[PDB]
């Protein structure tokens, strides 16, 4: 009959939350810690990649910040599979709205969008949520420098700082005290450097888990230069940072 | 794809989707809105669990859906947003079609019914949200203020919360406003919506947000450097007397 | 165990020893506690120590199945330890680890629900994790104090060698140091293996004394065994 | 069955017992052995082989004369009518198995007790009939 | 002063302990007396002590004994008992010396079995159900009316039903209407929950029932009320594993008893559910089970009557509104309407006011119907009926 | 003997104690002249004389089966072949339950009276046998909850008057359901301070047990004690715990849970008619729950917790910190006042760490900076939440 292998993925509890994505939301937990710090200068995306070795290699390997944008770059926390299929989607979407205005897209847009995709899952299609939630980081001249968050849930709200991944609450505590309304972009890298420090699993920060994106604005205006801190310049902070 | 009806007759007469909706509306942040003579005023609070919101970008709880009415929800708000893309492109579809700005009653009427269809459609569970509209009519002056049910009723109301806590807005708007008297100046409206809202966010000043709505196409939403001066005297009003 | 010691003597010891103390700061007296860490590593000889020394006597039930056969006496739910440990105070109930908790995790709410109303008695459950634990025990108000047994280091393991070597006839001048810093990954009771190992060794060469190059021999098979039974 | 777990080892004793009794070295060869179960998908195949349990009778659901000679039967002792149209009766119980018309009986004659009526009737069969079927709850006559 | 209190309060403990000690936990009373010294004539009577056996296999005269275990001893009369009073199955108070054959006793009962028997009428009467009339009738003219007037069912020479369901949502009714049969009836009302019928030990459900319906079948007219079978009532399946294959061993030894190859013997039996769906089709086979009573959802004006009954007592404001009450509480069972009543006396304590009226009954039934909604039962368990 | 008023010394206390001793000897000279004229060669103290030697010694110890043909019974002793005993006068044949520990004679056998159990090997253990400490006034705020389980739990028992001059049977039972951590626990603790009912407690665990039969038996034997010892204030705790779990040690599975709940659902209301025995369950998990057990008329008043606001938050941490011993350089205002987020346990437990950090110091005085140490590491050994995100 079809029936008894169904299991209801869009279906109300008897309180009235939803039961996919509160599982989705514990799912989230397990997955690798990320940081972000809304600085005056600049955004600060930072992420300690899971189960890491010897053999794993980092040479070119990003798993956690991904570029949709020469402008506007994200953070994946949860199951890198299902982050690619709403990557690509939001590249495309990117593109398309480059094609009709032929002008950089705001950040806002593509994250409604984004929130658009996973919300409809969550409703109709019987199919299980994303188990994802990326972290938006961009730049234009709407409202300056943007970062958002995302949730399985489809919902937005913007942050001066946020840290989304295990041990949430620690980083969230860390980073509220030491935040000000006025740092550099260095000052926010260190910050983050020391939270990711005090907040990871292992006992000390080696090059390799680490991955760093960092937005700029310098003598061109209008552009900012959007880098991916590679593993030489990466262990060059940590000296900075005082952690070598 | 999904065919398979989620919305089924209890055997006691409700629907379990829909009463279930219920309640993921009344988890949701409190939001009052008032009617005066001329003006309409929508409270609203805001979740004070986590800080480090900016206010620039964050998203607005009250959506504007066109000059001349505005639209403010409460419960899930993920699946509110939505909603107000319907009800924006619709009312776009509407100025198409008939060469008149839209309605209050109607954009009601297209939410109520877009909410009964999702309770009516195989494979697709009620919204989880329930809408507050208000606004002002092309060429009048009368406020109108609407609130929609997930379970897709309707009705006009002359004070009206929802939300966590709206069992003790209700009690507090049923006394101190008066139905056959409204307050006749937007000073007096916003203190009355004001005054309700510290009967349960009790602190919270940095994230209590008040959108108020005039005539003319006349839509301003106070900030806080105002909401905390009408605060100030509140305060001092309430504990001397 | 430097330092886990110097909490498990201020949260278990001190209580019993000096509950006038647990009166002026206006606390209540800390229920039990919880140790964790990897199998073979210490976390009932630091529940023994101190249940010695403070003079308690050491409950280690594990399992109500195996304390009626033990007792040899019918009961339908495991507060019957309880009532016959209230007599002999002040006491001390030990509960061990390796369904949802098997048990050990249920009998460990039960008690500590019990132990909320009925008082001298503390309850220590070792665990090996803690994520797998019921999120009742996590809960504040509940058991208090997470202690951590981390794998030995290398000062600790040369420690654990020295201690457990004090018991055979030693040749002069054994490098412990040395064969700890050889030991890598095996952690308390291999040491104890190895040292009886390395006793057999002596043995089987006919030989009176335990050389540095028998520890060798035998640090190379308790390696070998450890890692070949990971399988 | 197998099993690591726990199992009804003790039934299974007297299971094989009655096996190596029916057939095995014992037989004696005149002690014949009736068995009257319910549902024969659960029986061990042991016990419904050859030489064990041979004849196996299948007790079908009563034929359309079968209902009205079931009918006459149990309506003996009853103070009926001569008027009671068995065959009709009988046309109207579809699928009735056995003892569902001794019901049927039973509560025709409760009825016409209850009504005052010093003997049964057809109506009051017809009644029983409803009564005893998957109409035991009734009423509500709305919508067809 | 406190010298006089001293010795006035040592008089006390001296003066109580004097009494105790000159007047004088395992006896009975001797202020009742009714101990008399009597006894050493029914004492030097060493006939007392009598070996309990099952007798066994009747040679024709000798008997075989089977003392439980000291001996299986083969032993004739004793002189005080007639030849033919002794039959296989019987217990017989052996002698202790010269084993003889002194007095047959009553067939062995589990004493499990002895409880299970209502000797404490309950408080119940037909008047307190209400918005059940039919269903009450039927109960009544299956259980009550044959043992009161079996005149009727000569006459017409018809054997009434024996054995009745009692289907239905939960807090309907049920419990209370065999509560009220226990109350009016003349006939032993042996109790049975179906918990009580699944023990540790393989096959000891087969020997409950077994014995249950032997000392069922001992008394001229007994009623079972066999109630919450949906412990032993599953459905026969098979699974593999076996699956609580005990609890079903039990069920068939219920069954056969019902209707084996023996007739039971007007021991008219109550069954009662609130989940029936999940009862083997065996049980609910005609012959063990004849009518299957359906206590439902009562109407506006089963809600009136329910109202009346559970307000005959309590201090109503005359003039309350009865009808508008039972309309605006619509689909709850009995039960919520008895606790409609119970919050609408509270809510007048809680306010002082030593009457409730009708703004205090409309608050209650509001706060009951409509805020205990989401923990409540007729709604799930009316798709199993 | 009576009580004594008043508590100090006073000329009518030592009237009232004159009264006592007058009445006491009275009584005596009473019982002297009645014995004396009773013919003691059949009376006075012979009695005992003559109980003791148609007793015998020593007196055995079996279990009564029957009382067939009363001066009749078949006992079973574990040993001796059930003989058929006859019953004598002195026993009390009111307490000849079949089933009871009788005491035959050592040799002709004859029951001479019935021993009482009296042992509780495992009532004991739940008898509540001392009140442990809180009262009312320990609880901060909840005083709308308070109120309802009093005027259930309380007043049916210690004022009827009320509840019989209204006409409303008292409502029978309560379920404490709301979220972890909220004094679902603190509030049966206080109603078992000031009680003058015996208050069995039971959780859930202790009723899935691990062979077929002890199911029901368990349920069955705690109600049984709870009707014996009229009334009573059962504390099923942790109600939740037979649905979920699914414990390994369980041979039945779900089959013997649900056995257990139906024996669970009956004995509560039952066909029994049980008297005063008031039940209070508590539970996290209200949702799964078959609606059997929480139907009206099981348990009528379903009251519920929630976490508390920023004045019940002040107000517990007032009642908390009352005992101690406090520096001035603490601000209560600001100390956990914050409208952060907490609960009812985060405020004790941070009390209770930072108190365990000042012993660790030897500081005998609480320091603010110990106490906020204690409210971060309360913060951070938090569980924060799951369903905000949804409303976030
Ligand atoms: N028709 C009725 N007349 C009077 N009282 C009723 C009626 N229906 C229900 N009640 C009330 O509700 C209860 C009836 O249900 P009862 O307590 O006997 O349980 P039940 O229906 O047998 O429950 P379950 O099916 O869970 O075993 C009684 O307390 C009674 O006062
Ligand atoms: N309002 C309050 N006033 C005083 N103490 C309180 C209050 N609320 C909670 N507490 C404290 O919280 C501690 C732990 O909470 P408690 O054990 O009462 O919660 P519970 O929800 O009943 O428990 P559980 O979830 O573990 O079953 C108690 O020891 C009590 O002292
Ligand atoms: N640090 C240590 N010092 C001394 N002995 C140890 C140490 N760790 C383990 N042992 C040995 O191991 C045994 C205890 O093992 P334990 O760590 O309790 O294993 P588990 O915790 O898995 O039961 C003791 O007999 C002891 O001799
Ligand atoms: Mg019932
Ligand atoms: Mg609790």
């Amino acid at each position: 009959g079809s029936r008894r292998y169904d299991s209801r993925t869009t279906i109300f509890s008897p309180e009235g939350r939803l039961y996919q994505v509160e599982y989705a939301l514990e799912s989230i937990s397990h997955a690798g810690t990320a940081i972000g710090i809304m600085a005056s200068d600049g955004i600060v995306l930072a992420a300690e990649r899971k189960v890491t070795s010897t053999l794993l290699e980092q040479d070119t390997s990003t798993e956690k910040l991904y570029k949709l944008n020469d402008k506007i770059a994200v953070a994946v926390a949860g199951l890198t599979a299902d982050a690619e299929i709403l990557i690509n989607t939001a590249r495309i979407h990117a593109q398309n709205y480059l094609k009709t205005y032929n002008e950089d897209i705001p950040v806002e847009i593509l994250v409604r969008r984004l929130s658009d995709i996973k919300q409809g899952y969550t409703q109709h299609g019987g199919l299980r949520p994303f188990g994802v939630s990326f972290i938006y980081a961009g730049y234009d001249d709407r409202y300056g420098y943007q970062l958002y968050t995302s949730n399985p849930s489809g919902n937005y709200t913007g942050w001066k700082a946020i840290s989304v991944g295990a041990n949430t609450s620690a980083a969230q505590t860390l980073l509220q005290m030491d935040y000000k309304d006025d740092m550099k972009v260095d000052d926010a890298i260190e910050l983050a450097l020391k939270t990711l420090s005090k907040t990871t699993d292992s006992s000390a920060l080696t090059y390799d888990r680490l991955e760093f994106a960092t937005i700029r604005k310098g003598a061109n205006d209008g552009e900012v230069y959007q880098k991916i801190f590679k593993p030489q310049e990466i262990k060059d902070i940590l000296v900075k940072t005082g952690i070598t | 794809g999904y065919d398979r009806a989620l919305s089924i007759f209890s055997p006691d007469g409700h629907i379990f989707q829909v009463e279930y909706a219920l309640e993921a509306v009344k988890r949701g942040t409190c939001a009052v809105g008032v009617k005066g003579k001329n003006c309409v005023v929508l409270g609203c609070e805001r979740r004070s669990t986590l800080k480090l919101q900016d206010t620039r970008i964050t998203p607005s709880k009250v959506s504007k859906i066109d000059s001349h009415v505005v639209l403010s929800f409460s419960g899930l708000n993920a699946d509110s947003r939505i909603l107000i893309e319907k009800a924006r492109v619709e009312a776009q579809s509407h100025r198409l079609t008939l060469e008149d700005p839209v309605t209050v009653e109607y954009l009601t009427r297209y939410v109520a019914g877009v909410q009964q269809r999702y309770t009516q459609s195989g494979g697709v569970r009620p919204f989880g949200v329930s809408t507050l509209i208000a606004g002002f009519d092309p060429r009048d002056d009368e406020p109108k203020l609407y609130q929609t049910e997930p379970s897709g009723i309707y009705s006009s109301w002359s004070a009206q919360t929802i939300g966590r806590n709206s069992k003790t807005v209700r009690e507090f708007l049923e006394k101190n406003y008066d139905r056959k008297e409204p307050p006749a100046t937007v000073e007096e409206c916003v203190k009355l919506t004001v005054r309700s809202l510290l009967e349960v966010v009790q602190t919270g000043a940095k994230n209590i947000e008040i959108t108020v709505v005039k005539p003319d196409s006349d839509i301003v939403a106070l900030s806080s450097e105002e909401i905390n001066q009408y605060v100030t005297q509140i305060e001092q009003e309430k504990q001397e007397q | 165990l430097t330092k886990q010691i110097k909490e498990i003597k201020e949260v278990i010891e001190l209580p019993v020893k000096h509950p006038e103390l647990f009166e002026s700061l206006g606390i209540a007296q800390p229920k039990g506690v919880i140790l964790y860490g990897p199998p073979g590593t210490g976390k009932t000889l630091l529940a023994r120590a101190v249940a010695h020394h403070t003079d308690c006597k050491f409950i280690r039930v594990s399992g109500a199945e195996l304390v009626q056969k033990y007792i040899g006496e019918g009961s339908r739910m495991v507060r019957e330890l309880f009532v016959m440990a209230r007599e002999h105070a002040p006491s001390i109930i030990f509960m061990d680890e390796i369904g949802s908790g098997g048990g050990d995790s249920e009998v460990q709410r039960t008690m500590l629900e019990l132990l909320n109303q009925l008082k001298n008695i503390k309850i220590i459950m070792a665990t090996n994790r803690l994520d797998i634990l019921d999120p009742a025990l996590l809960r504040p108000g509940r058991i208090d104090r997470k202690i951590e047994f981390p794998p030995p280091s290398v000062a600790a393991r040369a420690e654990i060698l020295r201690i457990h070597s004090r018991k055979m006839n030693l040749t002069r001048g054994i490098n412990l140091r040395k064969v700890a810093e050889k030991m890598n990954g095996c952690s308390g009771a291999d040491v104890k293996g190895v040292c009886t190992e390395a006793g057999m060794y002596a043995l089987r060469e006919r030989r009176i004394h335990v050389t540095q190059e028998d520890f060798e021999l035998a640090v190379g098979k308790v390696m070998n065994k450890n890692q070949e039974t990971a399988i | 069955f197998d099993s690591e777990k726990s199992g009804d080892r003790e039934v299974q004793r007297t299971m094989l017992e009655l096996l190596n009794q029916l057939d095995g070295f014992s037989s004696d060869d005149r002690v014949k052995v009736l068995a009257a179960t319910n549902r024969v998908d659960v029986l061990d195949p042991a016990l419904l082989r050859s030489g064990r349990l041979d004849r196996k009778i299948e007790f079908p659901l009563p034929s359309e004369d079968s209902r009205a000679q079931i009918l006459q039967i149990h309506s003996r002792k009853m103070t009926t009518d001569d008027d009671i149209n068995w065959q009709e009766l009988a046309r109207s119980t579809d699928e009735f198995n056995g003892a569902q018309l001794k019901a049927v009986t039973v509560e025709a004659g409760m009825i016409a007790l209850r009504n005052g009526q010093s003997s049964v009737k057809h109506e009051d069969f017809v009644e029983g009939i409803s009564e005893v079927q998957a109409r035991k709850s009734k009423s509500v006559s709305f919508y067809a | 002063y406190a010298a006089k209190l001293k010795q006035t309060e040592n008089d006390l403990k001296d003066i109580e302990a004097r009494i105790k000690e000159k007047a004088g936990s395992d006896t009975g009373l001797a202020p009742s007396h009714l101990w008399d010294i009597m006894g050493d004539r029914q004492r030097l009577g060493e006939e007392h002590p009598l070996q309990v056996a099952r007798c066994t296999k009747i040679i024709k005269a000798k008997y075989v004994i089977n003392l439980k275990q000291i001996a299986k001893f083969v032993v004739g009369l004793g002189e005080r008992v007639s030849p033919t009073d002794i039959e296989e199955g019987m217990r017989v108070g052996v002698d202790r010396s010269k084993y003889n054959i002194e007095l047959p006793l009553p067939p062995r009962i589990d004493p499990s079995v002895t409880m299970m028997t209502v000797e404490e009428k309950p408080d119940v009467t037909y008047s307190d159900v209400g918005g059940c009339k039919d269903q009450i009738e039927k109960l009544r003219e299956v259980v009550e009316l044959p043992l009161l007037s079996p005149e009727r069912f000569a006459t017409l020479g018809i054997d009434p039903p024996k054995g009745i369901l009692l289907y239905g949502p939960p807090g309907t009714g049920k419990t209370l209407c065999a509560r009220a049969v226990a109350n009016r009836t003349d006939a032993t009302f042996i109790r049975v929950i179906g918990s009580e019928l699944v023990q540790k030990y393989v096959g000891e459900g087969a020997r409950m029932v077994r014995e249950l319906f032997e000392m069922a079948r001992t008394k001229k007219a007994c009623i079972i009320f066999f109630d919450e079978i949906d412990a032993v009532g599953g459905a026969r399946f098979d699974d593999g594993a076996g699956g609580d294959n005990e609890v079903q061993r039990t069920m068939l030894e219920l069954i056969t008893q019902l209707d084996g190859f023996d007739p039971r013997g007007n021991i008219k039996v109550m069954f009662a559910t609130n989940r029936p769906n999940t009862l083997d089709p065996a049980l609910l086979r005609p012959g063990r089970i004849d009518r299957k009573v359906e206590f439902s959802l009562p109407d506006l004006e089963g809600r009136a009557n329910i109202f009346r009954i559970h307000s005959k007592s309590m201090s109503v404001e005359r003039g309350i509104r009865w009808e508008l009450i039972s309309r605006l509480c619509p689909n709850s069972t009995g039960a919520e309407l008895r606790s409609v009543c119970t919050e609408a006396g509270m809510f007048a304590i809680r306010a002082r006011r030593k009457v409730a009226t009708e703004k205090d009954f409309l608050k209650a039934v509001d706060k009951v119907i409509s805020g205990y909604k989401k923990f409540s039962s007729t709604s799930r368990y009316m798709q199993y009926n | 003997l009576p009580n004594i008023y008043p508590s100090t010394r006073c000329k009518l206390k030592l009237l009232r104690m004159e009264r006592i001793k007058d009445h006491l000897l009275l009584e005596e000279e009473f019982v002297s002249n009645s014995e004396i004229l009773k013919p003691f060669e059949k009376k006075q103290e012979e009695e005992k004389k003559q109980l003791e030697e148609i007793r015998g010694n020593p007196l055995s110890i079996g279990t009564l089966e029957e009382i067939i043909d009363d001066d009749h019974a078949i006992v079973t002793s574990p040993t001796m072949p059930d003989y058929y005993v006859s019953i004598l006068s002195f026993v009390d044949k009111e307490l000849l339950e079949p089933g009871c520990s009788v005491l035959l004679h050592h040799k002709t056998m004859s029951i001479v009276g019935v021993l009482q159990d009296d042992a509780d090997p495992m009532v004991s253990v739940m008898k509540m046998d001392k009140s442990p400490t809180e009262s009312y006034s320990d609880i901060g705020g909840l005083e709308s909850q308070i109120q309802e389980i009093k005027e259930s739990v309380e007043l049916p028992l210690t004022h009827p008057e009320l509840y019989e001059e209204m006409g409303i049977k008292p409502p029978k039972g309560v379920i404490l359901y709301g979220a972890p951590g909220t004094g679902k626990t603190l509030l049966a603790k206080a109603v078992a301070n000031q009680t003058s009912a015996t208050f069995l407690r039971i959780v859930g665990s202790e009723l899935i047990q691990k062979y077929l039969g002890d199911g029901p038996r368990l349920c069955r034997q705690i109600f049984k004690v709870a009707g014996e010892n009229a009334p009573s204030i059962v504390f099923i705790d942790e109600i939740d715990a037979i649905g979920t779990k699914r414990y390994d040690s369980n041979s039945g599975g779900e089959r013997e849970i649900q056995r257990t709940m139906l024996e669970l659902l009956n004995q509560l209301d039952g066909f029994d008619d049980r008297g005063d025995v008031k039940v209070i369950m508590a539970t996290n998990k209200i949702e799964t729950l078959d609606p059997a057990l929480i139907r009206p008329g099981r348990i009528d008043r379903k009251i519920l917790f929630e976490n508390p606001d920023l004045s019940t938050k002040k107000k517990i941490l007032g009642i908390h910190t009352s005992k101690m011993n406090l520096s001035e350089d603490v601000n209560l205002e600001t100390l956990v006042t914050t409208k952060d987020d907490l609960s009812g346990a985060d405020i004790q437990a941070m009390c209770t760490e930072a108190g365990l950090l000042a012993l660790r110091e030897r500081r005998m005085q609480v320091t603010a900076e110990d106490f906020k140490q204690a409210k971060e590491r309360v913060m951070k050994n938090k569980v924060e939440e799951n369903l905000e995100g949804l409303y976030l």
